[PDB]
């Protein structure tokens, strides 16, 4: 599952000059129901 | 969209003018109403 607290959104910031600043922030987290519900096979070289 | 920059652009559609400035005048009013005369040799003469 993809646990999202702050969804992505474009946030315009202050100018303080002759330009335009913006921001694209986001907050996400990963979840797994059970550690043994998925496997990870690491690739290894020769002996 | 971060820290807008407009000077480092790569593809700039130049704002060139579609004309050329030429001021060389071409009045020559005299030759326009004087009349020309054709000849058949490299030398012409007249009596005096």
């Amino acid at each position: 599952t993809q646990m999202v607290l702050r969804a992505p959104k474009r946030t315009e910031l202050a100018k303080d000059g002759s330009y335009e600043k913006w921001m694209i922030e986001m907050e996400v987290g990963l979840r797994h129901r059970n550690p043994y519900a998925s496997g990870v096979l690491f690739t290894a070289a020769g002996k | 969209p971060t820290l807008f920059v407009s000077y480092d652009q790569n593809g700039k559609k130049l704002s060139f003018a579609n004309w050329i400035s030429v001021l060389s005048p071409q009045d020559t009013p005299f030759v326009s109403m004087t009349g020309k005369e054709s000849i058949n040799q490299t030398i012409f003469s007249w009596q005096t």
